[PDB]
């Protein structure tokens, strides 16, 4: 009961640092590419036109 | 006769129980290495992500 249990906590801890992982990840790309990106192309905007 | 008879059905229930107790073991030792396998695979999983 002790190592079913251990693996239940161990399931439990591996979908959570998983989504949060995840959640990192995808968080982090978001901010990359819709912060980021958008000062890449508004800096190239301005270097270009202006 | 009535005692011998009791000691074999108790020498009976000494088998029976011996082999819920090394299924037990085996169960045991089953989780044990299931547990290993599971975190190990998890581990990897979630180092990937990170």
């Amino acid at each position: 009961d002790l190592q079913l249990k251990n693996l239940e906590k161990l399931s439990q801890d591996t979908k959570e640092e998983s989504r949060l992982n995840d959640t990192k990840l995808m968080d982090l790309q978001i901010k990359y590419e819709n912060e980021i990106k958008p000062k890449i192309d508004k800096t190239d905007i301005f270097i270009q036109e202006e | 006769i009535t005692l011998e008879k009791d000691i074999k059905n108790l020498k009976h229930d000494i088998n029976e129980k011996t082999q819920i107790n090394e299924k037990l073991e085996l169960e045991l030792s089953e989780a044990n290495s299931k547990f290993e396998l599971s975190k190990q695979e998890n581990e990897r999983l979630l180092v990937a992500q990170r």
